[PDB]
Order: structure tokens, then C-alpha cells, then sequence
């Protein structure tokens, strides 16, 4: 009985650690990034050309 | 170098570099040509808005998916879908990364060939492997027996696998979907005098769909309290204003997934295929199957839905089984997170499809060895 | 702020969920035994109201 | 919407909470039985061994 | 050093250390390669399950026993077999320590010199003797006469030995043993409506008639009870649900041991080939034979079987002579109890066939004096 349930732990714990490196790879390293602005509030240059 | 994991689907595409948690740039899969005649000059106005562009957009344009079932009808737009995904949702060119798409279980040869030459002759990428929908969801949960029930948004499909070793005779391919549902809630919706017609509408009558419909735990006390109170009806503010009331249609839309009748199919409900598919498996799998039922796919995601399908197995099934549904939070992405996880293992770095062995046997490499 | 709680309150979930998934595994094997010593017990029952017999005789 | 979803997330933890003590309060249950189950076997063993004495004699 | 005393069987291989009471390692002899595709990558998947680990994963297995009827009809896979038992299951090298086969009567000679050479040349053992599997059986009852019935799961055999003199004209083989009463029963089941076909549920079959049939007393009686009440149907779970009820085919599935003309064998039963067999025999041992029959072997152990014989034979027999039938508790394993018994004597310790002496006259040796 014992052994059983520790090679069946065995595989699940295996299991799980490959899915568990898959998170470790690759989980925010490139993941969210603003990239945004502050919406220059206290920009006060307009423009008068509008050929564009 | 690192994998491209894309992913086609039908209806919302998603790719991403191999070994992430979640695809970096997901997008509906739509190319609308404009319809109207165009007045301005030098508006810059281009002939196909693909992707995320064209949902900005529907205004003036005809929106029209390239994939219908699975299978992909068109190859222009999806050959065009393709190069947007590449080159301006990862900004990689394809000429150093290999990429593993994925195709539904049973669909046709041709779709499968054509793919894979569009892909190394086209985009001309180093090599490219294709894996069934379901071996992918099944990877994510990581798991290995389980029979794995992915409502996509184009086809649901059932495959079960023990212990790794998958079982063609029982994959039970029903065609039914996300796409089915959005068209018969905008046919249901004509009861209370909301016409929605137009291919840009749609797309509205979608997004009810995604944030208002519930799958019913009993459908019969469901449709009697829904026609005596009136603690059911939900209001939802459409994209100009005169907000609309939805009152039993709420649960009468996804209903149709566990009674296909209501849009006219013949086949039985996604409660029913998937005990038929456990059926026809070897009688020693049964109750490990039983116990590791997995739900994928986006359909999958109505508030209520792993409950009615344990319910109704648990009404088929034997009384001494336990049936138990899995039912992860990042049910949507499932299967791409199951693309990143088997394109990271170095047991699998040698089943690509190299492009040499491409250039000896030609575009039906794919149904050899390399599967 | 709001996406930092969300986050943890995940992660307090996954681990939780290993937890109940161990228990249950243990709640198996539990079972299991159980049906084996019922089992023990009828053999046992069987054989010695056979020797019984045989005694009697 | 993050909000929303965080008051979703604890709702699950909280679910898998209570589902794990029901679980580990059945694995205690279990395991006083198990050890009830060996003791039984044990006395059963006994038992076999003094009848096949006898019935040699 | 001590010696290994294995016992092949059909049906389980009984192995274990010389001068203990029961077998280290019991496990049934099958050997099943898996017969579906396997989709999971890496799982590290064998190409053959052998002994109890492929009475686990049958659900997708295809097990094929290596010996038919005593004879071997496989060799690779009985040599896969051993060396299983040896490395795995015992986790003793075979180069130090000797070995004690056992074998059938009457079994075909080629079947004998090729186990030799296997273990002479393959594992490597110091020395190896091979034994009659009823002379065991003998010997663990702590008798020197006496008439044994070694019905086993391959054959059933049926040697009569006076005084530690074996009398080779009066041993009578049948090869109706346990596997032909599965099959019997796995073909009278279908009575009801319940099929077994896969090589898979002939071990749910066997489960079943291990636990619920038993020998009827009086044939024709329990036929006519099981046919009027209901107090025989004892019901039983599959491995999946689906209680079954086991009505009057549960006396007669081993009631075929009596009467084989039901599964169309033309001989007489175990009942009357024991009769026969002492017959042979000279006119002033019989009274002894009468007195010790003995019972050994794994289907000897059906509830109520040591009372049927008595009545048959005392039905046929004289009416002045006693009819005894021995039959230990320790039936199923009393060959290899007898076997470590025997290679537990110091008198018996220069019987072995030593290596060198292989060498010197081939594999025939094992015909030659060291028998
Ligand atoms: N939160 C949600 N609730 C209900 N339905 C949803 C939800 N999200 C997506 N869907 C449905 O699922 C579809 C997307 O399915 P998806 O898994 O992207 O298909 P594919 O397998 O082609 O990727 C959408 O068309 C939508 O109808
Ligand atoms: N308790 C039991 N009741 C009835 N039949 C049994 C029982 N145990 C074993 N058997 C039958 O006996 C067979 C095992 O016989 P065994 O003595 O192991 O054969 P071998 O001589 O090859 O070792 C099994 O196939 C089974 O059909
Ligand atoms: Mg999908
Ligand atoms: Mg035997």
C-alpha cells in the first residue's frame, strides 16, 4: 500500500513539476507592461498644420 | 531559439512565444473589407482591416471569419491572418522560430496539408508541427489519463486518453459551438423586438451572449420562475444608448449545448456524447476516466456549467463511480498553455517537421511519423 | 492595487487547492484499505466455520 | 472589474477552504477505522492459528 | 549460500528462498505490450508490462499468458518472465545461487532442455534441478504415500506414489484445468446478457469465479433449487458498476470438473480418473492409496470440493475401504512449500546439476541420471 501511493505521488509530483517550470520559464518575464502615458495634461502646444 | 506556439482556433487567435503562462497577443480572427463607397482623399484608407483593427472599425465594414468549422474556407484571409499574427502582433519574422499550430480531431486531410505549405513555402519558417486541440488541454491540467471535453468556439470535440495512450474509436466530434449559440440567441432575441441582422451586430449580440448567459442547473424550475418573478431580467446598455431587457433568455441560449434540438441538430447534448464516449472505451478505464472529466475551450465558460454537466453524468453514470469535473480558472487559454508546456519539453525537441524532410516527401509529410 | 490582491488571494487559492487534492488521495488509499480488511474479515469468517465443521466431525 | 473578480477569487479559496476540512476530517475518520481494521485482522490471525492447532491434535 | 526455489505455474509464478513457509513474490505470469498509439510525449512509456504491474494498466494492454497447457509456447516472453522475477521481485542476482524449477508429467522433452539452457546459459546460475510438480505436493503434506491431484490452472495431474516409490505407468494427465473452467464460465455468463470478449475481462471472469462459484454436493438437486427460490443469486460489482447477478452458473462453471463433457471433452472427471488411476496400481497398496488421497493445486480450492470427491469415490470404490481426502488449508501454494522442503535436505544437496557437468554432455543432462 505504501509503496503504491508513493509511485503514485512520484508521478503526480512529476507531473506537476514539469507543468510547475513551465510556469517558472516563462510567467511575467515579458509579461505586462504599461507602456502608457501620463496624458500630458500640461501640454499646451497645438498645432496649426493641417495638410497631415 | 524559442518556439512560436500560435494557435488558430476559430474566433479568437492566440500566439506566443514558447514557455510563457499566457499568449502574448490574442485577437479575433476577422478580416472585414470595407463596404461603403469612401469620400475623403488621402484618409489612408486601407482595403482589409485584419485582427483587433476591424473590431474598431465595424461600422463600415463586413466582417467575415475565415474559418467556419474547424476547417478553414478561405485561404486568402487566413493566409492574410497569418501574416498580421507574425509580423505585427510579435513583430518576429518567421525565418528563425519554429511554430506548432493546432488542428480539431477529424477534420479534413487537405486542410491539414495546405496549412503546412502554406507555412514553409510562404512564411518560409524552420519547421512547424501540428497537435490535436485536445492532447494540448489535456497537458495543461497536468495530467495523464482524463477525457477531455473542448468547447471551442467553432466545434466540440471529446477526446479520452489513459495513461497516455490516446484512443482513436471514441473521439466524438460534434459540431455545435460558440458560433451556433451567438446565432440562435440573435434568433431568440427577435421575441422581445431586437432585430440584430447586420455582420457587425453579431459581434454585439457576442458580447451578450459572454457577459449576461448562465447555464440553468434545472431547466424546467428555471423556466417557470423566470415566467412568474422578474428577479431574472437583466439590462444591458447597447453601443448607443436604449439599454435592452433580457428576461428567459438568459439560459434558453446555452441550453442549446445539452439539447442540440432547439437549433434543429438531431445529435445529443455535450452531457450525453461525453458518456457515450466513455462507453465505448475498454471497461477497466471507465472509472479513471470517470473521475478526471476536463473541461477546455471557451464555451466552457458559462457561470453554472460544472455543475449541470456533473449533475447530468452523474444521472447517466452508475451509482457507485464518483464524477468529478475539472474545471481550471484559465479554462480559455488551457489549450495554449498546453501548446507552450509541450513545445518546452527536450523529450519533443526532435518530432518537428525539418524542412529537408519536407523538401523530400512533400506537403503530405504530415500524416507520416511526424503526425 | 486591485490586480496585486487578485493576485494574491491566486496564489493563496492554488496552494489550498494542492492541500484538498493531497487530502483526497489520502481519503483513497484510506478507502481502499478499508475494503481490504472487510475483505480480510469474510475469508477469516469463512475458514473458521469450515474448521468448525471438520471439528464437529 | 478587478474588484468584481476579487471578490470572485476569495469565493472560490474560500469553497476549496472548507472543502479541504471536510477532507481531511474524513481522512482522520478513516484512519481511526483502518487501525480498527488491522487489530481485527490481527485477532482473526490469532483465531486461525489455535483452530489449526486443534484440528491437528 | 541459499537456494532460489522458483515454480513457473500457468498462471502464477510462485517464487522464494529456500526454507521459509510461504513464496516471497506471487504475481500472475502475463506479459501484455499495449496495443493503442499513446499521444503524451515523455511519459516514459515500456514496450511490456510483465508480472502485477500489468494487471493494473489492462484496461489498455493486450496480456498473452507464455505458458498454454504446462508446455511453454513463448520462450521470449518466459524469459522475460524470469528475468523479472529474479531482478525484480526478489532483487537476487542468479549467479550465486542455485535453482529449483518445476515441471508437469508427461510434458514434452524440448520444453525441459530448453528451460535448462535458458538458465544454464542466459542467467547463468551455479546449478539447477527440475522436479515433478506432485512429488512437492507430497512432500509438504509430511507424507511418504499417497495418491495426489494436482489440479493446477494449466493441467490437472494425477500421480500416485507408494513409499517414496513413484509408479510411472499410473500417472493420467488431463488438461482440463482453471483456465477452461474461465473460459466455461465466461461462455455460460452470456446466458444472461453480460459479455466478457477482451483478453482483459478474462481476469474480471476469473475474479468472479474465484469468489463466488462453489461445488455443488449433489448435482442435480442444486438445478433443481436454483430453478424454483432465490436464495443462490449472489450479486457481484464490476470494476465500473453495474452490479451483476450470478444465478445457477455459479455450480456450474466447476462442475465441469466432473462432467467435462461440458465443455466437449470426451474423458471422465477428476472424480473417476483418481479411481482409475489407483487401479493401475498393484492390488496391496490400494487400501493405502484409498486412505492418503491428497489435494494440492489452485483450483482445488473451490468451497465444498473435498466433500464431492469423498461421496464419488466412496460411490465407486469398495464399500469396506475408507476413503480419506487430505486437503491442507495451504492448498495453492503446498508445490512450492514442498519444494523448499526439499531443497532444504542435506541429502538431496548432491542431486544439483552442477554446471561443469552441463558443459560436459549438453542440455540433454537433465534426462541422464540427475533427473
Ligand atoms: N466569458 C465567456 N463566457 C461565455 N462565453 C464565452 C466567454 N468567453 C468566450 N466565450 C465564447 O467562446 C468563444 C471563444 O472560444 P475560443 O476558446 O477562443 O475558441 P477557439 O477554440 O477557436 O480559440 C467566443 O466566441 C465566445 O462565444
Ligand atoms: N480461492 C480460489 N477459489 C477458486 N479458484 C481459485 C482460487 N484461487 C485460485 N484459483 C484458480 O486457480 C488458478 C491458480 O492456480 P495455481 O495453483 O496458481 O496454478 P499453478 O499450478 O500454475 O501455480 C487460478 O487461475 C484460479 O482460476
Ligand atoms: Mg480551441
Ligand atoms: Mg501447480
Amino acid at each position: 500500500l505504501g509503496t503504491r501511493a508513493k509511485e503514485s505521488l512520484d508521478l503526480r509530483a512529476h507531473l506537476k513539476q514539469v507543468k510547475k517550470e513551465d510556469i517558472e520559464k516563462e510567467n511575467r518575464e515579458v509579461g505586462d507592461w504599461r507602456k502608457n502615458i501620463d496624458a500630458l495634461s500640461g501640454m499646451e502646444g497645438r498645432k496649426k498644420k493641417f495638410e497631415g | 531559439t524559442t518556439a512560436l506556439v500560435c494557435d488558430n482556433g476559430s474566433g479568437l487567435v492566440k500566439a506566443g512565444f514558447a514557455g510563457d503562462d499566457a499568449p502574448r497577443a490574442v485577437f479575433p480572427s476577422i478580416v472585414g473589407r470595407p463596404r461603403h463607397q469612401g469620400v475623403m482623399v488621402g484618409m489612408g484608407q486601407k482595403d482589409s482591416y485584419v485582427g483587433d483593427e476591424a473590431q474598431s472599425k465595424r461600422g463600415i465594414l463586413t466582417l467575415k471569419y475565415p474559418i467556419e468549422h474547424g476547417i478553414i474556407t478561405n485561404w486568402d484571409d487566413m493566409e492574410k491572418i497569418w501574416h498580421h499574427t507574425f509580423y505585427n502582433e510579435l513583430r518576429v519574422a518567421p525565418e528563425e522560430h519554429p511554430t506548432l499550430l493546432t488542428e480539431a480531431p477529424l477534420n479534413p486531410k487537405a486542410n491539414r496539408e495546405k496549412m503546412t505549405q502554406i507555412m514553409f513555402e510562404t512564411f518560409n519558417v524552420p519547421a512547424m508541427y501540428v497537435a490535436i486541440q485536445a492532447v494540448l488541454s489535456l497537458y495543461a491540467s497536468g495530467r495523464t489519463t482524463g477525457i477531455v471535453l473542448d468547447s471551442g468556439d467553432g466545434v466540440t470535440h471529446n477526446v479520452p486518453i489513459y495513461e497516455g495512450y490516446a484512443l482513436p474509436h471514441a473521439i466524438m466530434r460534434l459540431d455545435l459551438a460558440g458560433r451556433d449559440l451567438t446565432d440562435y440567441l440573435m434568433k431568440i432575441l427577435t421575441e422581445r423586438g431586437y432585430s440584430f441582422v447586420t455582420t457587425a451586430e453579431r459581434e454585439i449580440v457576442r458580447d451578450i451572449k459572454e457577459k449576461l448567459c448562465y447555464v440553468a442547473l434545472d431547466f424546467e424550475n428555471e423556466m417557470a420562475t423566470a415566467a412568474s418573478s422578474s428577479s431574472l431580467e437583466k439590462s444591458y446598455e447597447l453601443p448607443d444608448g436604449q439599454v435592452i431587457t433580457i428576461g428567459n433568455e438568459r439560459f434558453r441560449c446555452p441550453e442549446t449545448l445539452f439539447q442540440p434540438s432547439f437549433i434543429g441538430m438531431e445529435s445529443a447534448g455535450i452531457h450525453e456524447t461525453t458518456y457515450n464516449s466513455i462507453m465505448k472505451c475498454d471497461i477497466d478505464i471507465r472509472k479513471d476516466l470517470y473521475a478526471n472529466n476536463v473541461l477546455s475551450g471557451g464555451t466552457t465558460m458559462y457561470p453554472g456549467i460544472a455543475d449541470r454537466m456533473q449533475k447530468e453524468i452523474t444521472a447517466l453514470a452508475p451509482s457507485t463511480m464518483k464524477i468529478k469535473i475539472i474545471a481550471p480558472p484559465e479554462r480559455k487559454y488551457s489549450v495554449w498553455i498546453g501548446g507552450s508546456i509541450l513545445a518546452s519539453l527536450s523529450t519533443f525537441q526532435q518530432m518537428w517537421i525539418s524542412k529537408q524532410e519536407y523538401d523530400e516527401a512533400g506537403p503530405s509529410i504530415v500524416h507520416r511519423k511526424c503526425f | 492595487e486591485a490586480e496585486k490582491a487578485a493576485d494574491e488571494s491566486e496564489r493563496g487559492m492554488k496552494v489550498i487547492e494542492s492541500r484538498a487534492q493531497k487530502d483526497e488521495e489520502k481519503m483513497e488509499i484510506q478507502e481502499i484499505q478499508l475494503k481490504e480488511a472487510k475483505h480480510i474479515a469474510e475469508d477469516a469468517d469463512r475458514k473458521y466455520e469450515e474448521v468448525a465443521r471438520k471439528l464437529v466431525i
